[PDB]
DNA sequence: ACGGCTCGGCCCGGCG
DNA sequence: CGCCGGGCCGAGCCGTGC
């Protein structure tokens, strides 16, 4: 099910979605995920600190928390260039030129 | 102890965009651009069909509950299982109002028609939407007759196009 | 980089408001001769167009022709802040912003963004109109206000030296009848008996904002749309096209 | 797999010659024949929220007036007094009140009612020792009843007799017919479903064409002239969630095309009357004027098919037939205790006695906001046909037959879940002159 | 932050005198009289009666009044203890509350004089109490809550809801 | 661990009933209120286990339902999912029959939903409406959390629950 | 605002010295709260040490576990200890079943 | 079949609106001497009597005595459309329709349906009134508007050459004292000190919309209903009888 | 799955 | 001095086969 206004970020076990990383951050581990802020910015800010999402593999449901050591999305710009946005300020600068999100980023699961 | 480190614990967006959108059409449109941008979503039909199972339940449920509803006085909160013959509250002078209005049925019909026309869904859902619109029009035949004409016709609607095919 | 100067910003605000009473988005087509507007409400029932040549404008300066799109709500909200004696100034630089300035006892400039709206050409060709009538704004305004008391529709009947407009309710009835010998009517030219009916809401929305010392011309035929006109500053013109009932 | 009975052709048997009979028939009632004048607002600036309420009130007023006019026919009811001017009456007089049943409850003394009419509400009590207590116990609200008793100035109308619109006990027999004529009833075909019994339907179509074993059945086939279908001829689109997996033909246009191709094989000497149902493309609430023409055009185009409404009345050789789908049987089944879908003939008699096809408002039946009530049985019929239950039954009550034609759809998952046993492929055969069922065909061997 | 379905600032019943918003101040300023079910406390010494835990005249703690349901005899707590909370003249168990009439003007004026808070525009209460005791709250706490813009919960606490993260 | 209020408010009452229709024996029944609907799967299954242990330690017999009881329970489980909530789990009818046949206590309660049932006037059951508390306990308790329940049985030295192990 | 209300209550209603004496939110550091879950009846005492600019409640995993919470979308309440001590009463609790949920009937101190 | 012509439709509109703030349905009687009126408040607390003799109307003609029953809301809506200088014409024919025609720059005609309403004729003769006083409309208007703030009940006190109006509340209080030397007090005639109280809402309804330069007569007694009457056009008059509160 | 969506009434400012 | 119209507040309601 999808409720109108609530986006779907990835298809089941589809390459290009969330990349699985094993670990536990300072502010994650109980049932929460670790997400780069760049992929929060580049999905039109639908994801904020504490926003819940319904997951597939480990359980059903998690809360997102910013982790700045994992990798971010890879995007395709409007002129044809391909860029790696692993930073927050870079995402803020680049957001308006994004044509397609090639890769979504990482997710740290305990 | 811990495995991964982070520079800041509260770095990033602080409020969801979903709380800054008013219209349902705007919400659907923004969600669809988001789904279109991501390479691994395949919005074009999948998100429509899955999303149409959130507006179709509302439409059909409201249409069903309209024909079996209870009325209530504005002054009181007493409810009547059958409309009073006088049209007014028997223990008041206050007027009787509905619990399921006519505008609560067709509030998502425009967005449903847009979702049907702009994307490729299975013929089943398209026919269900067309028949829902036809039934909504037909239920109010003797109460709200079409008494107003229009300058121009054919506003790129899909139901008549399917019928004429 | 065109400069526009208009005297009596209240009149401009009033015409912008009466154009905004029906449509929400519109685009202005301004050329060397003047500026023009035309659009249709989303119900596809009414059509309004507006022209404003160079004569009425006190100072006109424009290079080429340009299509500008402005949010009508914000436009009318900014225009409502003027006064009856201040001079309205419209300017647009290289940036896509419209500089609206008023010059009375002090100068205030408002920066308002430009928006893009798709422009569709929609012109209804001239149709055979069997009747024409010229009346004052006051009489038609009061007639609409009375017709709104009993029913949601108003009926027009045209005849030689007889122009009657009525409205019937479930039990009550109101009739307004007048002839050439009366005052409200200036002249009437009909070719055959005519009958039509139009919604009260649309008529009330369109006639609201007319001056008492104004001349309005109504052209309508048998079960066909109706056209209402009124000159603005002897040079402009307003066209209203309304679909009938039944 | 998308075959739609395109090549289903059955030819008349050149061994049985039909008897020439003049088709004397005429439609006596149709929903799209009463011109319902829409309502005028009390002023010139009304909105939607008031016209609907006024239309519903007008519908209930019309129902009450029509049922009161029907009630005031028997000589036994007399001295009618308005409920409003009830405090201006003595305590030793015989008075009657006619009104709508708001609600009823049960106590150790008896039953307490809330009869209401155009001029206010009143509370009525009926003692348990009354002779009509059994009859008045199995009554459902929104019906029109008449009471007789003494009014107390305390606030209770004590009653001693109960009335229903009912059916007259005596009637005049009609003149006999010259030659014998027969009619066949069908309902709930449900074209386009996986459970639709196509082989039995094909065998029945061959039976209509003269493929018959016994000589008496040869004569009956030679005497067949009319055929009536009581709705639910297609399985529909989107009736319930999860129906997509239940459909062989998931397209309403294709469903109607297949149904028309199936029905095209009837002999040219038979006239078909078809009505809509709750699964067809038609109005959501009853009464349904007709099908949606842009969807049911293939069945509209048939040479001998006549499209009627729900409900409709037909007059064949002076015999009136009241044809309805029967969505109101569920209300009687779910209220009165001791009534089940396996014996639908008794709720039919209950509806006939109350002279309404769908009294209860707010239950399992949707009611349209029409300004005039067309669900009141104005005239007494000779036969009554219904469907929607998928079980066969036939009873007689005071000289009128109450048939319920079976289905052509085998039991599906839902009826298995809720313990209903359908009886598909049963077809009643009636006699026009007698207006009674004379035989029951059973093609369930193949289905 | 957490608010009830209609926002509430004091757990005091107003009935219908307050209007749609259960505004106690509006009823007090309009001279309305309201009938509700509350618990009345009685001073043993002088005999004051009203929904207050302390007697204004002498500042001595009052005692709850127990009333018969059908019969209408009032017994203080000390006397009702001996009667096993059952009416002596009747055979029905007692109750601590009954339907009574109150005048919001006097109570609100007393509260305002008590806490020296006069410039408060609105003060919302409840239509009726849900407990079995129907003991009300002091109006001074409601005035201080309205002054500082904070709300109340079903048990008399101010709460703040937030999503939890580790 | 004495944190959640399942013991305080989930368990409405405890009563001793008689198996009149079969043998007129003595068994135990647990009345589940509305708040038990939000205690989690583990709290309800442990409640059933504790009820079984206490009934065995008090010298009481076991529940012996009739067929009508089973049909009523199946239609109640079917109805609640259709009309109230998704149940977060959908037990098959055969599982419901097995659980009803092999539970030594009566899982019952009051009425929490305004929906009428078909199998009416069942002996021992005093309501004709949906019992949300008991059916949710059955669906999301001993059934959904059977693994944890059998682990607790193994750790706890409790016999008589071999059917759940199978 | 809650602390200001508590100080006003202590100074005007009871005639006792004020407790918090705070003019900014940074003055609440070192003060105690109570954490309660929407399905339990026991609370736990916590201490304030800092603030963040997000819309979440950060705490130890033991703190969230002691309230029987899972931290994958759950939400809990917080209240100042002194306000609850002064204001809570068992005579305001509803009488139906469910009036004792969300009630600090007991608090854990360790 | 009567034809009644009236000038100054605004005054008629105000008169009917004042008559429409207490009752909704009542009957009008028409007779050679003029038009009468006597309705009753549904709350049975305030009585209104209105009399319009024939001399005030410009062209008043009628034969016999007839009764006319019209709902007050529709009538007030019809008469509210009139302007300051519109001629008001009341015409009735054989058909049971009440025609109201507004003559001016445009002849607009309204038709109203007559409704049958019962008439209860209760003639109340002179009652023993302790005090009779005459004051201007503005004084009583301002007094009522001031007293509306403090409470909802107003007290009247009439003494020897003294007229005092007072209202009391939980904490507020307002008083108004009137003497002979004041312009508002034209004259006073009292035999003994009298005092009573009434309701503000009814008092506000009866005094609202009262002309500034009007002499109003007040008669009342101890715990007795009050009599208020003011003349209109020096020929027609309106009588109010308000029962006291408690 | 439940906060998001329609109605109705009731004051409060401009505004002419 | 009398309206027109906004902006709050509080009610209700959200697939389903006989
Ligand atoms: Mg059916
Ligand atoms: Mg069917
Ligand atoms: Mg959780
Ligand atoms: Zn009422
Ligand atoms: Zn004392
Ligand atoms: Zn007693």
């Amino acid at each position: 099910e999808v409720i109108g206004g609530r986006p779907l970020f990835s298809d089941p076990s589809k390459p290009g979605g969330f990349r699985l990383r094993y670990g536990r951050s300072r502010a994650s581990g109980f049932a929460t995920w670790g997400i780069n802020p760049a992929t929060m910015i580049l999905v039109d800010e639908f994801l904020a600190i504490g926003t819940q999402l319904k997951t597939e593999r480990p359980g059903k449901g998690a809360v997102v928390t910013p982790v700045t050591t994992i990798e971010g999305p890879i995007v395709k710009l409007k002129d044809g260039s391909v860029l790696r946005v692993d930073d927050y300020n870079l995402a803020l600068k680049v957001r308006e030129d994004v044509e397609e999100i090639l890769y979504l980023g990482d997710a740290v699961i305990a | 102890k811990f495995t991964h480190d982070t520079d800041d614990i509260a770095l990033g967006p602080k409020m969801s965009l979903y709380k800054q959108l008013g219209d349902m059409e705007e919400k659907v449109r923004r969600q669809l651009e988001v789904a279109k941008r991501i390479r691994a979503v395949d919005e074009h039909g999948v998100a429509e069909k899955i999303l149409n199972s959130h507006l179709i339940p509302d439409l059909r449920g409201n249409l069903r509950s309209f024909t079996r509803q209870e009325f209530r006085c504005v002054k009181c909160n007493t409810k009547f299982r059958r409309p009073p013959l006088n049209g007014k509250c028997p223990v008041c002078g206050g007027k009787i109002v509905l619990t399921v209005s006519k505008g609560a049925i067709e509030k998502y019909l425009g967005t449903a028609k847009m979702l049907v026309t702009e994307y490729n869904v299975k013929n089943y859902t398209r026919q269900r939407i067309c028949l829902t619109e036809r039934d909504i029009d037909s239920l109010f035949e003797n109460v709200f007759p079409e008494t107003q004409l229009t300058l121009i016709v054919n506003p790129n609607d899909i139901c008549q196009r399917l019928v004429m095919a | 980089p065109f400069e526009i100067v208009f005297e009596g910003a209240k009149e401009f605000a009033q015409l912008i408001e009466t154009a905004s009473r029906l449509i929400d988005e519109a685009a202005f087509k301004v050329t060397e001769e003047g500026i023009s507007m035309r659009a249709m409400d989303p119900s596809r029932v009414v059509l309004i167009d507006l022209n404003l040549p160079a004569s009425i404008f006190s100072k006109y300066e424009v290079d080429g022709e340009e299509t500008i799109g402005v949010n009508m709500d914000h436009l009318k909200k900014v225009l409502k802040r003027g006064k009856a004696k201040e001079t309205l100034i419209l300017r647009k630089g290289e940036e896509n912003f419209l500089e609206i300035s008023l010059q009375g006892t002090a100068t205030r400039t408002f920066k308002l963004p430009l928006i893009d709206v798709e422009e569709i050409e929609v012109d209804l060709p001239e149709l055979p109109f069997t009747a024409k009538v010229v009346i004052l704004g006051d009489v038609i305004k009061e007639a609409v206000k009375d017709a709104s008391l009993v029913s949601d529709s108003m009926k027009f009947i045209a005849k030689e030296n007889e122009f009657t407009m009525r409205a019937e309710g479930e039990t009550q009835e109101v009739e307004v009848k007048l002839t050439l010998e009366d005052e409200g009517l200036l002249d009437i030219e009909v070719q055959e008996e005519t009958k039509s009916a139009y919604g009260i809401s649309y008529l009330s929305d369109m006639v609201k904002g007319l001056g008492k010392a104004d001349e309005v011309t109504i052209k309508f035929g048998n079960e066909m749309p109706m056209q209402m006109e009124y000159y603005i500053r002897d040079e402009g013109r307003l066209i209203f096209l309304l679909a009938p009932r039944v | 797999e998308y075959s739609k009975y395109e090549d289903v052709v059955i030819e008349w048997n050149p061994s049985v010659t039909p008897v020439q009979i003049e088709k004397n028939y005429e439609v006596k009632f149709d929903v799209r024949q009463v011109k319902l004048r829409p309502p005028k607002v009390k002023n010139g600036s009304g909105k939607e929220g008031e016209i609907i309420v006024e239309a519903y009130a007008s519908l209930f007023k019309s129902r009450l007036s029509k049922l009161k006019r029907i009630l005031r026919e028997n000589p036994e009811i007399s001295n009618v007094v308005d409920i409003g001017k009830l405090n201006y009456v003595s305590g030793d007089e015989e008075v009657t009140i006619i009104g709508l049943v708001n609600s009823k409850r049960e106590t150790n003394r008896g039953l307490i009612f809330e009869v209401e009419d155009k001029t206010g509400i009143v509370k009525v009590f009926l003692p348990k020792d009354s002779e009509d207590y059994r009859e008045a116990f199995k009554v459902l609200p929104d019906a029109v009843v008449a009471f007789k008793g003494f009014y107390s100035k305390k606030g209770i109308f004590f009653a001693n007799k109960f009335y229903l619109p009912d059916v007259p006990l005596y009637r005049k027999q009609k003149p006999p017919l010259e030659e014998k004529v027969y009619a066949i009833l069908i309902s709930d075909i449900h074209v386009g479903s996986r459970e639709f019994c196509e082989k039995a339907f094909l065998k029945f179509l061959e039976w209509l064409n003269g493929h018959v074993e016994s000589k008496e059945e040869e004569e009956i086939v030679s005497r067949v002239k009319y055929l009536i279908i009581a709705g639910d001829v297609v399985d529909g689109i989107g009736i319930y969630p999860g129906q997509y997996s239940d459909l062989v033909i998931p397209d309403i246009f294709d469903q109607y095309e297949a149904l028309a191709n199936l029905l095209a094989n009837v002999p040219e000497h038979i006239t078909m009357f078809i009505g809509p149902g709750n699964a067809d493309a038609a109005r959501p609430a009853i009464p349904q004027p007709e099908f949606y023409k842009e969807y049911a055009k293939p069945i509209y185009k048939l040479k001998n098919a006549i499209i009627i409404s729900n409900p409709a009345v037909i007059r064949l050789h002076g015999r009136d037939f009241l044809i309805a789908h029967g969505r109101g049987i569920e209300d009687v089944v779910s209220f009165v205790p001791g009534l089940t879908h396996h014996k639908p003939g008794l709720p039919m008699v209950e509806l006939l006695k109350m002279r309404h096809l769908a009294p209860t408002f707010g239950g399992k039946v949707p009611i349209a906001p029409d300004p005039e009530d067309l669900l009141v049985i104005e005239e007494v019929p000779d036969l009554v046909q219904m469907g929607h239950v998928h079980v066969y039954d036939a009873v007689v009550y005071r000289g009128v037959q109450l048939v319920n034609s079976a289905t052509w759809q085998a039991q599906t998952e839902f009826q298995k879940m809720v313990n209903i046993v359908p009886t598909p492929a049963k077809v009643p055969v009636v006699d026009v002159e007698s207006a009674r069922v004379v035989k029951v065909l059973d093609f369930s061997g193949w289905c | 932050e957490r608010k009830m379905k209609p926002p509430v600032q004091v757990l005091f019943p107003i009935g219908l005198a307050g209007g749609s918003s259960r505004d106690i101040k509006k009823a007090a300023e309009e001279g309305k009289v309201a009938e509700v079910e509350i618990a009345f406390f009685k001073c043993p010494k002088c005999g004051h009666v009203g929904p207050e835990h302390l007697c204004p005249n002498c500042g001595t703690r009052k005692e709850l009044l127990w009333v018969c349901p059908r019969c209408n005899a009032e017994y203080p707590e000390s006397q009702a203890e001996g009667y096993n909370y059952t009416c002596p003249k009747c055979n029905v168990k007692l109750r601590p509350y009954a339907k009574r009439k109150i005048r919001p003007s006097e109570l609100l004026n007393r509260a305002m004089e008590n806490v020296k808070v006069y410039g408060v525009d609105k003060l919302k209460g409840v239509m009726g109490m849900t407990s079995g005791w129907k003991m009300p709250e002091p109006l001074e706490k409601g005035l201080l809550r309205a002054k500082n813009d904070v709300y109340v919960f079903k048990d008399g606490t101010i709460r703040f809801d937030a999503t939890d993260a580790p | 661990e004495g944190i959640v209020s399942a013991p305080i408010e989930g368990i409405a009452n405890v009563k001793i009933k008689r198996n009149t229709w079969a043998d007129n024996s003595e068994y135990l029944a647990l009345y589940y209120a509305g708040p038990i609907r939000s205690s989690g799967g583990t709290a309800q299954a442990l409640s059933v286990l504790v009820g079984d242990y206490v009934r065995r330690k008090l010298g009481l017999d076991r529940f012996k339902p009739s067929e009508k009881h089973i049909e009523r329970m199946v239609e109640e489980v079917d109805l609640y999912h259709r009309a109230v909530t998704r149940l977060q789990y959908h037990p098959s009818p055969e599982e419901v029959r097995l659980a009803m046949r092999n539970i030594p206590i009566e899982i019952t309660g009051e009425a929490t939903d305004d929906v009428e049932v078909s199998h009416r006037d069942v002996p021992g059951v005093e309501t004709n409406q949906l019992r949300g508390g008991a059916i949710l306990v059955l669906a999301e308790g001993v059934l959904q959390k059977a693994k944890k329940l059998v682990k607790y049985i193994d750790k706890m030295g409790i016999e008589g629950w071999e059917w759940l192990k199978e | 605002k809650v602390a200001k209300f508590v100080d006003d209550l202590l100074e005007k209603f009871y005639g006792l010295p004020r407790f918090y004496n705070a003019e900014k939110m940074e003055d609440l550091i070192g003060h105690l709260v109570i954490g309660l879950a929407p399905h339990t009846s026991a609370g736990i005492v916590g201490r304030i040490i800092g603030f963040v600019d997000a819309l979440v409640g950060y705490a130890h995993p033991y703190f969230h576990a002691a309230k029987r919470r899972n931290c994958d979308g759950d939400e809990d309440a917080v209240m100042l200890l002194l306000d609850a001590l002064l204001n809570f009463s068992r005579y305001y609790l509803p009488e139906k079943r469910g009036g004792k949920m969300d009630a600090p009937l007991v608090i854990t101190t360790r």
